[PDB]
């Protein structure tokens, strides 16, 4: 109806802040949230007794990229 | 006046009252949108 | 079960189970269901009376 | 029947009385070719005034289609 | 039984507490 | 009733209704698409349907808004 | 937050939207005053306003506001049918009193209601605000 | 085998089917007090006789049907056959004598269970065994 | 044929052999009601299942009960 009514800024628009959470759980950078694999000095990110996430590079490098349907921007 | 009894019952008969008090609700919403329009959130000091 | 007392029915089958009746009339014949029991709701064939033993009623008090 | 009736004359003067006072019929009879049809404003609330839409004649509401217009200038 | 709800509330407590983890790490609280 | 008023429709905008030029030529309003199209059922879900109904699904934020919203509504 | 959201004032967007405004109401400027209001919201990469309920008290007024507001006017009007539902149950005539409401046991009720989350307290911690599961029916199982 | 009178109407394509010949055939008599207009239960208007009458019909419901509005013209003595391809004639409505709403001796209870329906047993305690969960 | 089955807490108020289109229920003797009178279902073969006798029966559910089986001639009700 709003949209209808010329007035398209007047629509409900809500933010899916906690899926968007878990993606900045996984490291992706563009929502600016700075937590457990997005932010460097986590200890998620670091696995500060052993260093064994070898995974985590190529994983940030895969899922930093806009050009593939790994966890897609909502 | 027995028949103004007789109306009393008739208002508060369930599609009457259902379109008295509902117009009246509706005519809450929009004279208050007439004239405080655009509310999509309470605005914040 | 006397006649005006409040019951509760414990056939599971019924429309009523769970549910608080009262007594119209107790029949003496020694016949299977006597006690003629009367409620409030009807059921969903808009009834409201059904036969019941004593043993499928407790008193409610 | 009788109050059918009543129900039926009561909506032909109300569109009798709408193309009266919220028309624009008398400027669609100086220019039945460039002016649409319009009865019913429409009130200004919830951005709902989109709808008095620019019909001509310096006027603006919802072009109808029930053919009021040419009913009353045949009349 | 158990008017108190000990074995229950035991559990919903901790699903609870590790929902407030979670929202703990959202709001940055715990980095 | 729904193929009675859709045959009218398509037959009298694409073989009676349109402008006529000084030169006496008619050029019709979807240009007399009906005898070739309307003989399949894909003609008529393509020009008929999909092709007519632009003008519900592009009219949010014009004043033919409120049949748009109707439409959806009706679906 | 999240996806490109910055203030609305920053954006140019939000900016370029605001210059053709739609009056809403019958004002002149009613258009300009909505976006004025809407300035201080966070704005997608589009121009429009997003709402953050994640429950934060920097943006309590998209949705916590409205749900405080909205749970009190509910429960008020739930409880207030309850209430009258209880209460016509001792009238030996209580089916003739839902088609017809009696405004003399109604309008004391709907003016009572406003202590709707003290009287929902004082009755759950009686105990009268449910039924026992053996006292209501159940079907066959 | 059956003595009666065919009702007057001039014949209706709602009538008996192959069905007769090949499979079987009811009939209804009865007498009537004087000559009256019904309904058939295959759609039309026919004159019964002032005495004994017969209407042969395909289905039983169809006889069953007429019985039921043969009370409304005060007429109880119906009687409902049912014909075999061989010419068998069973008699069938009422089949003793007396009408079933009435109670008559004699009669004994078929297919009565000495329980209430919910103290009928599980379908999973019957399975396999060949019998149903309302059995006896 | 369909399977027409008569539980005891029959009262006899007979109005099952009354919504009977096909005659299937009768009224027989017995001691376990008041009106002292059971129905009884002999000629289930002339069923055609439409439960008439269920819609007619007073008690909270059922002294009656219907079980649909097998299709014949009868109990599919064909003319032909
Ligand atoms: C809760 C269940 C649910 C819901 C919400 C929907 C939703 C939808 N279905 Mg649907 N569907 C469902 C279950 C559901 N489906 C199921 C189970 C099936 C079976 C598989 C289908 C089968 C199905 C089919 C076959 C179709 C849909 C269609 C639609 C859409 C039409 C509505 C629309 O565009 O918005 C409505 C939008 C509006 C703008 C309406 C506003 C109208 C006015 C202006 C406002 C009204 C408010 C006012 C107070 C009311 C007027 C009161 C008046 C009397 C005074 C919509 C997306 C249809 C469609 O569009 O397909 C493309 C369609 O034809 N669905
Ligand atoms: C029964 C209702 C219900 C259901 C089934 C879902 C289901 C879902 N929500 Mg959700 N949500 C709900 C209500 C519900 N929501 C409400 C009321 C809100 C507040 C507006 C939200 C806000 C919300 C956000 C912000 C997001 C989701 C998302 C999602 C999806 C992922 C799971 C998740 O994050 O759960 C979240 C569910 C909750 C936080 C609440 C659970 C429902 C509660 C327990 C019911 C009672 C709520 C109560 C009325 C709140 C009163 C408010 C007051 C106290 C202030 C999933 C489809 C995410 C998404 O988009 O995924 C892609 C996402 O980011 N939801
Ligand atoms: C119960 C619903 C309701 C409520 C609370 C109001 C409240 C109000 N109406 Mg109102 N109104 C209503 C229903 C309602 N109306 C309906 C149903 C109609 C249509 C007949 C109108 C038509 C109407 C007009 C035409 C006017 C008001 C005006 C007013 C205002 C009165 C100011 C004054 O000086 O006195 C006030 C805000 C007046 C106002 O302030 O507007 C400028 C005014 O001129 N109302
Ligand atoms: C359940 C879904 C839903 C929700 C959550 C909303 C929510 C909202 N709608 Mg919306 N709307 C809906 C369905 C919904 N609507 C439908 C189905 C339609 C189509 C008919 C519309 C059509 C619509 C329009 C056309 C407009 C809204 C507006 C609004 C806003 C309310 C402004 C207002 O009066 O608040 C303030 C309300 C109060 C303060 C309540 C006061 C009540 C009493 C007096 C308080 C008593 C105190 C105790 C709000 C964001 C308006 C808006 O501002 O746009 C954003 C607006 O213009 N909506
Ligand atoms: C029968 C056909 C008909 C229809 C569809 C309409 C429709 C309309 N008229 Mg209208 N009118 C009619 C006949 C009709 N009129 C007649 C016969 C007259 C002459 C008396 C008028 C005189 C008239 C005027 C003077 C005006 C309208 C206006 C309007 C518009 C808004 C009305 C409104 O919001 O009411 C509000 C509705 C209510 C407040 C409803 C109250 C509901 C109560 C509670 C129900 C009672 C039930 C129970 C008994 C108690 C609307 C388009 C207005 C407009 O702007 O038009 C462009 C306007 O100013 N009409
Ligand atoms: C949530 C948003 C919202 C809101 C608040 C409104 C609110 C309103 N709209 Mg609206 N609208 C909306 C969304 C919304 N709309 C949407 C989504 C659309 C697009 C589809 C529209 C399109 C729209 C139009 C096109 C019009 C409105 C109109 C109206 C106004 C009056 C309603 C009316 O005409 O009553 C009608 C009331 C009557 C006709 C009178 C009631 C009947 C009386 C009670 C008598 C009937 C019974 C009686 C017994 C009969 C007598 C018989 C005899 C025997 C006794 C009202 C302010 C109208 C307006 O602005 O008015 C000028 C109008 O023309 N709206
Ligand atoms: C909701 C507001 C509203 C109202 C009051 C009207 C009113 C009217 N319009 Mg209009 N119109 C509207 C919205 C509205 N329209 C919208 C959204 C559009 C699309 C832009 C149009 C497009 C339009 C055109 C194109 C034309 C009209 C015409 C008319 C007139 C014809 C009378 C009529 O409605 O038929 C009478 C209708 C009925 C008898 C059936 C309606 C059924 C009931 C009575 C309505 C619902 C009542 C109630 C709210 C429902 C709840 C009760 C229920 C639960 C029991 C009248 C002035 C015509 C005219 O001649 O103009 C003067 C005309 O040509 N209108
Ligand atoms: C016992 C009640 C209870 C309470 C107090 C909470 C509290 C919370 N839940 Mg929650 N939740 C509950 C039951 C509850 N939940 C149940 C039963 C479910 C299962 C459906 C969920 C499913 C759920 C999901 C799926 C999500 C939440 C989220 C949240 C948090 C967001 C609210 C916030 O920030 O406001 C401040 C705190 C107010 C109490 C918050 C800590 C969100 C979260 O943790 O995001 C990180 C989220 O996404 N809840
Ligand atoms: C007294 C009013 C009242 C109250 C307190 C409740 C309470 C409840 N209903 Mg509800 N219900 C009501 C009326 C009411 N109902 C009516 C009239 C209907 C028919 C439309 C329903 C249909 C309904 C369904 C289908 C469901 C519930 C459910 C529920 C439960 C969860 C809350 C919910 O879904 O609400 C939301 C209820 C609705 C949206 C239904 C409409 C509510 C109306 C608008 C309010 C009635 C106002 C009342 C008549 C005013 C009386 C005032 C008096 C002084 C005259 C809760 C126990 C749900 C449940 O079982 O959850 C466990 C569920 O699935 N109800
Ligand atoms: C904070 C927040 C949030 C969250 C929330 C949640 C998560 C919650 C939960 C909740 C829950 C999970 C709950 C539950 C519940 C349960 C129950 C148990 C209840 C019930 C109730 C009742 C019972 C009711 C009653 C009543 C009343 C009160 C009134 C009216 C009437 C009635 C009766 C209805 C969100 C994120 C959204 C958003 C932000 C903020
Ligand atoms: S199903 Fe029909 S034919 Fe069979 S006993 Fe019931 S009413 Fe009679």
């Amino acid at each position: 109806v709003v949209v209808a009514f010329g007035t398209p800024e007047k629509q409900i628009l809500i933010e899916p802040v906690f899926a968007q959470f878990i993606q900045a759980a996984h490291g992706k950078v563009l929502y600016g949230l700075d937590t457990l694999l997005s932010n460097p000095d986590s200890v998620a990110y670091t696995a500060y007794p052993n260093y064994a996430n070898v995974w985590l590079p190529g994983w940030l490098d895969a899922i930093n990229s806009g050009t593939n349907s790994l966890f897609l921007t909502i | 006046a027995d028949q103004s009894s007789y109306l009393i019952k008739f208002i508060s008969t369930a599609p009457v009252a259902a379109t008295i008090w509902l117009t009246i609700t509706a005519g809450i919403l929009i004279e208050f949108n007439r004239f405080f329009p655009d509310l999509l959130f309470h605005p914040l000091p | 079960v006397q006649r005006g007392s409040k019951v509760r029915i414990l056939r599971p089958e019924s429309y009523w189970f769970q549910d608080v009746g009262t007594v119209a009339s107790v029949d003496q014949s020694g016949i299977k269901y006597p006690v003629i029991v009367r409620f409030d709701k009807v059921n969903y064939a808009g009834i409201n009376t059904n036969n019941f033993a004593v043993d499928e009623l407790i008193e409610v008090e | 029947h009788f109050g059918h009736l009543a129900v039926v004359t009561i909506w032909l003067s109300g569109m009798i009385f709408h193309g009266a006072k919220f028309s624009n019929y008398e400027a669609w009879l100086s220019d039945p070719l460039n002016v649409r049809p319009s009865a019913q404003v429409v009130w200004p609330i919830v951005g709902q005034d989109i709808l008095n839409g620019d019909v001509g004649g310096g006027f603006h509401g919802i072009q109808i289609t029930s053919g009021l217009f040419q009913v009353w200038r045949g009349w | 039984a158990k008017p108190p709800y000990t074995f229950r509330t035991g559990w919903a407590l901790l699903l609870l507490a590790v929902n407030f983890l979670v929202a703990a790490y959202y709001f940055h609280i715990i980095q | 009733l729904s193929i009675v008023i859709f045959h009218f429709s398509w037959k009298m905008q694409s073989d009676v209704w349109g402008t006529v030029d000084a030169a006496g030529n008619v050029s019709h309003i979807t240009g007399g698409n009906f005898a070739q199209s309307a003989i399949t059922i894909n003609g008529w879900l393509r020009d008929f349907l999909w092709a007519q109904a632009s003008q519900v699904i592009n009219s949010y934020g014009s004043a033919l808004s409120a049949y748009g919203l109707m439409f959806l509504g009706a679906h | 937050l999240g996806a490109d959201l910055t203030p609305c004032a920053e954006n140019p967007a939000f900016q370029a939207l605001a210059k053709n405004a739609r009056n809403t109401t019958a004002d002149p400027q009613s258009g300009q005053k909505r976006f004025e209001r809407y300035s201080q919201a966070l704005c997608g990469p589009e121009g429009y306003p997003h709402l953050i309920v994640d429950g934060r008290l920097d943006r309590a007024g998209d949705f916590l506001i409205p749900s405080i507001l909205f749970l009190y006017i509910a429960g008020w009007i739930g409880w207030v049918g309850r209430a009258y539902l209880q209460a016509i149950k001792k009238d030996s005539d209580t089916e003739q009193k839902e088609i017809q409401l009696d405004l003399g046991i109604a309008l004391p009720i709907i003016a009572t209601g406003f202590a709707w989350p003290a009287a929902a307290v004082k009755e759950l911690l009686s105990g009268e605000l449910t039924a026992k599961d053996s006292e209501i029916t159940v079907s066959p199982r | 085998t059956l003595s009666g009178k065919t009702p007057l109407f001039a014949g209706s394509t709602g009538g008996l089917l192959t069905k007769a010949v090949e499979e079987e055939k009811y009939a209804i008599t009865w007498t009537s007090p004087k000559a009256q207009v019904f309904e058939l239960p295959t759609g039309g208007a026919a004159t019964m006789h002032e005495g004994e009458n017969l209407l042969y019909i395909a289905r039983k419901e169809y006889g069953i049907a007429l019985g039921g509005q043969l009370r409304k013209f005060k007429i109880t003595n119906y009687k409902i056959y049912r014909i075999l391809p061989s010419g068998e004639t069973t008699f069938i409505h009422p089949a003793d004598g007396v009408f079933p709403e009435k109670v008559n001796a004699g009669r004994e209870k078929v297919r009565f269970n000495a329980r209430s329906i919910g103290e009928n047993p599980n379908p999973s305690q019957v399975k396999f065994s060949g019998k149903a969960t309302y059995d006896a | 044929s369909h399977t027409v089955k008569i539980y005891d807490t029959c009262i006899g108020c007979t109005q099952c052999v009354r919504a009977c289109p096909t005659d299937v229920l009768e009224m027989v003797p017995w001691d376990g009601c008041k009106a002292a009178q059971v129905a009884s279902s002999p000629r289930t073969e002339d069923c055609v299942g439409c439960k008439r006798c269920e819609t007619a029966c007073p008690t909270d559910f059922l002294s009656i009960r219907v079980y649909l089986g097998a299709e014949t001639t009868r109990s599919m009700g064909l003319a032909y």
